[PDB]
């Protein structure tokens, strides 16, 4: 009959205050106006409500309050149908679940703030669903009720029995060095205890996952990479039938995700249930045997779509619309460009830029080694290959903050650096921060895209840095590279804690700005999709990690690539419809055919 | 009472006449002749045929001259559109030529065939038209107002909604358009005694509201002397405060916010204001 709507309040305390402005939200509201309930106000916790009952839609209210801490939005009654948890009056609320199966990896993938991590928080026993309302400690028993007509009932029965206690891999990465410290009890103490399985269990997962080197350290000590692994270790060498994961590429070098995701999907062959959470897609596919999408705005909702196969949940991620929510995710496609797509212009050749001899930086424990290499004007020159490699340690000594043992680097150039592990160790606030290094870049219309209004770092301007968040102050440190100007400019490792969206911002920032301006980039990655996009050239990494490692000279994209994939032995082909890379297995029918050739993946793109 | 006016034309014959309300009466009427020279003719295939389009203009513009120069005294068109009708093809070459006045074919709202013409295609033209009628309404009501209001409510605040909101601003001349309805909910009340009183804005649901009615230190329950609609005290001093009336119900898209919302009430400002005082402030 007539078209069904809804109306849901999701209010940001952090941006209210409703002193400022006074209780400017109970006027102007037309519905108080007339007398009625459209929004109270809460005189303990001095904050507006707003009821999503008496609310007219009109919007009114958004528009008035003066920072912008209401989001009224009006759906089709697609959310109501689904609703599974909600964390309070005008705050997030999840809806829909994972399924998990026994004896396969089930993925998940989504944007940040979606839900991810408070699923897994569900089908882990540590929190009990309200069911958007009452549903108190562990009742249980409504849940179940709730999940009738999903998979995920038979699932809540054995919780609640406490038949199987499922073990889980903590989520956030930056939280876990303060939590859980073992000078005394490093690493290996941990792996001892844990290990359930067998003698064999501790040597055979600790060779797989390169943990060698790192057993003898403390957790606090580990870098992020290696304090990964180490969750990863203890979640094989447990008795469970059920290994939840959430998000174990974190941190991770290229090469050691694909070996955290192989190891991993060996406890499916012991018919043992898994899950798993990631952001990366070379990753995911290779784990998952059903793949789960995540969708919705983010801290507002998220709903977990209905279970599908590995190819076709990937495909239909990229377009980035569903056809059954009928919902436009993402506002802008992903593409890479062509390379065809560049520009034709003809670059400082001859001494283009500035030339490095070969260099040698030796700690006395690990020993790096450069062949002599040229960079040009205006390019920009992707760094892979493993961490522990001396990629690090090859752009602080370009930066001047390194002296190499052997070699030389002295240019008369101007050197903006961004580093790769981003701790805060400054005092101020974050809009000071940003005014020092550069008050007119603020002004431009391209970091109003790019930095400003996605995130709104305007309720940020007075947070702390040490208060501040992961991804948030990543896209924020990016951005400050680029404030000044220089030279040559040089980023470490940018995709760090984001996710998709987030890091395919950074990816037209750096080409677009380099282009423009006329100057180099170095920038180092992991992410497969974010070097093809940038760069022009290539340095490829390698020899063994935490020991000794190589360097090379710049070479084309398609040289390049042929050289890094050629490492790990994966070739990728193209999906018809999505234009994305298609993990070909190995062995694939096309593998062999794809290394005949030479062809590690098509569609080869460069930098814009 | 809103008036509007209509011509019916064909080489038979031609029409004038109105509606408002029941009334309905014709104005004038003539005719001219011509067989259809396109067949018989001859060497003169041209010849004749060009006195008889050079009559159709003669004719097509004595109509809409008397039209106009009948229908309006003091400036471009006192009733508020224009109707055209007859055969097929009789009325386009109206309506796309040289020869109807420029501005009048600014200012058609239908295009009517009728299978004949005279007093019996007058009533099918009224008969027929009624969508037309419905749908110029429409655009007027619906569509300027849903567009206007929104499209533009005038940002920061040179607004208000309310009565005492609505009413002070008012006042005050800030407000060039004032926003009613018909049926309004709220009246001017005088609740008083021996040498004064006050005035508050009540509707139908009397809880709270018949609560005060005073104020406080005298302490006195109350008594009502008089009612004055603040609907027609508008209706009627509207130049006063020169603000500017329409009138509105409950019939189109972003109608139903109206309702929710602005309920028979909302004042546009002219300039930009400082919002409605009161005194239960400290
Ligand atoms: N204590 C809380 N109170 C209110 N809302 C909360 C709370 N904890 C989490 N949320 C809400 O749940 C949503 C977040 O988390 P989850 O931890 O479920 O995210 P994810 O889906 O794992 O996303 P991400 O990729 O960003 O880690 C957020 O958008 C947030 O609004
Ligand atoms: N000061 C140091 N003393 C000894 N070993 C070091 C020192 N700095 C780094 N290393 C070691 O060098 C190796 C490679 O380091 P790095 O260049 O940071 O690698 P990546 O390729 O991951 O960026 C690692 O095994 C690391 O532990
Ligand atoms: S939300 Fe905005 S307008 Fe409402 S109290 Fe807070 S600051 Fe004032
Ligand atoms: S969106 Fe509209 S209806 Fe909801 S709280 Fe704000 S003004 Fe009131």
């Amino acid at each position: 009959m007539s078209d069904k709507n809804s109306r849901i309040a999701i209010v940001s305390a952090d941006k209210c205050k409703p002193k400022k402005c006074r209780q400017e939200c109970k006027r102007s509201c037309p519905v108080v106006k007339t007398g009625k309930l459209c929004i109270e106000v809460t005189p303990t916790s001095k904050i507006a409500f707003i009821s999503e009952i008496l609310c007219i839609g009109c919007g009114i209210c958004v528009k008035k309050c003066p920072f912008d801490a209401i989001q009224i939005i009006n759906l089709p009654t697609n959310l109501e149908a689904h609703v599974t948890h909600r964390y309070s009056a005008n705050s997030f609320k999840l809806h829909r679940l994972p399924t998990p199966r026994p004896g396969q990896v089930l993925g998940l993938v989504g944007t940040n703030g979606i839900g991810k991590s408070t699923a897994l928080k569900i089908l882990a026993g540590k929190q009990k669903p309200n069911l958007g309302r009452f549903d108190d400690p562990p009742e249980w028993q409504e849940i179940i009720k709730y999940f009738r007509g999903s998979e995920l009932q038979n699932y809540f029965t054995k919780m609640l029995e406490d038949d199987i206690k499922a073990i889980i891999k903590p989520q956030y990465v930056d939280n876990i060095p303060r939590a859980i410290k073992g000078p005394v009890q490093k690493v290996g103490e941990l792996l001892k205890l844990r290990m359930e399985k067998s003698p064999e269990d501790v040597k055979r997962y600790i060779k797989i996952l390169q943990l060698e080197n790192v057993l003898k350290r403390d957790i606090e000590k580990l870098s992020g990479g290696e304090l990964q692994r180490f969750a990863i270790g203890m979640s094989c060498v447990q008795e469970a039938d059920v290994y939840m994961f959430d998000e174990p590429s974190s941190y991770l070098d290229v090469k050691q995700r694909l070996n955290a995701a192989q190891i991993i999907r060996s406890l499916l062959a012991p018919t043992k249930y898994v899950i798993c959470v990631e952001h990366d897609l070379s990753v995911l596919d290779y784990l998952s045997d059903f793949v789960c999408i995540i969708y919705g705005v983010p801290s507002v909702y998220g709903v977990v779509t209905l279970p599908a196969s590995v190819r076709e949940g990937i495909n239909i991620f990229l377009d980035g619309h569903i056809p059954a929510e009928n919902l436009r995710f993402r506002t802008e496609a992903l593409q890479f460009r062509i390379a065809d797509a560049t520009e034709d212009l003809q670059n400082d050749s001859a001494s283009r830029a500035f030339s490095y001899p070969s260099l040698k930086k030796t700690q006395g424990d690990f020993v790096l080694n450069v062949e002599e290499g040229e960079f040009s004007d205006s390019e920009i020159l992707v760094m892979m290959g493993e961490n522990g490699t001396g990629k690090t340690t090859l752009i602080k000594l370009l930066a001047g903050a390194l002296k190499p043992d052997e070699g030389q680097d002295i240019p008369k150039l101007n050197v903006s650096m961004k580093p790769q592990k981003i701790a805060p160790k400054f005092p101020g606030t974050v809009r000071q921060l940003f005014f020092k290094k550069i008050r007119g870049q603020f002004l431009n219309p391209q970091f109003q895209t790019d930095v400003v209004k996605p995130l709104r770092i305007d309720d940020i301007i007075d947070q702390e840095v040490q208060h501040l968040s992961g991804g948030e102050l990543q896209r924020v440190a990016i951005v400050l590279a680029l404030g000044i100007p220089a030279d040559i400019y040089l980023i470490d490792e940018p995709s760090a804690y984001l996710d998709s969206e987030q890091r395919i911002i950074c990816s037209k920032v750096i080409r677009r700005f380099i282009l423009h301006n006329k100057k180099t980039a170095f920038i180092v990655e992991h992410d497969f999709i974010m070097a093809t996009y940038l760069a022009d050239k290539v340095i490829v990494f390698e020899g063994i990690p935490s020991k000794n490692a190589h360097a090379r000279a710049p070479e084309s994209l398609l040289t390049g690539c042929n050289r890094f994939l050629k490492n790990l032995n994966v070739t990728f082909r193209r999906d018809p419809n999505s234009f994305r890379p298609r993990i070909n297995k190995l062995d694939s029918q096309m593998d062999k055919e794809q290394k005949s050739s030479g062809n590690y993946f098509f569609l080869d793109n460069t930098g814009i | 009472d809103d008036k509007f006016g209509f011509i019916v034309m064909d080489g038979q014959g031609t029409l004038f006449g109105s509606v408002s309300g029941n009334t309905r009466t014709v104005l004038h009427k003539f005719t001219v002749d011509l067989p259809k020279k396109h067949g018989r003719g001859g060497q003169s295939a041209l010849r004749f045929a060009r006195l008889r389009e050079e009559k159709r203009h003669n004719y097509v513009r004595k109509v809409a001259e008397v039209a106009v120069q009948n229908f309006i005294t003091n400036d471009k068109v006192n009733v508020k559109g224009l109707i055209l009708a007859g055969s097929a093809d009789f009325k386009t070459d109206l309506a796309k030529s040289e020869l109807f006045d420029p501005r009048l074919a600014c200012k058609v709202i239908s295009i009517v065939d009728v299978s004949y013409g005279g007093e019996n295609g007058f009533n099918q033209a009224i008969e027929l038209s009624a969508e037309a009628l419905a749908n110029v309404k429409y655009v007027q009501e619906k569509k300027l107002l849903e567009a206007y209001f929104d499209e533009i409510s005038q940002d920061t605040g040179k607004f208000c909604y309310g009565i005492d909101d609505t009413l002070k601003a008012l006042d005050l001349g800030a407000v060039e358009k004032l926003i009613v309805f018909e049926n309004l909910e709220t009246i001017r009340y005088t609740f008083k005694d021996a040498e004064d009183n006050e005035v508050i804005k009540f509707a139908e649901p009397e809880a709270k509201d018949k609560s005060f009615a005073i104020d406080k230190a005298t302490g006195q329950e109350m008594d009502v002397v008089s009612e004055e609609p603040l609907i027609e005290w508008l209706a009627a001093n509207y130049k006063n405060f020169g603000a500017t009336l329409e009138f509105i119900t409950d019939k189109s898209s972003e109608g139903a916010q109206f309702v929710t919302g602005f309920g028979g009430i909302g004042a546009m400002l002219r300039y930009k204001v400082n919002f409605e005082q009161l005194v239960d402030e400290s």
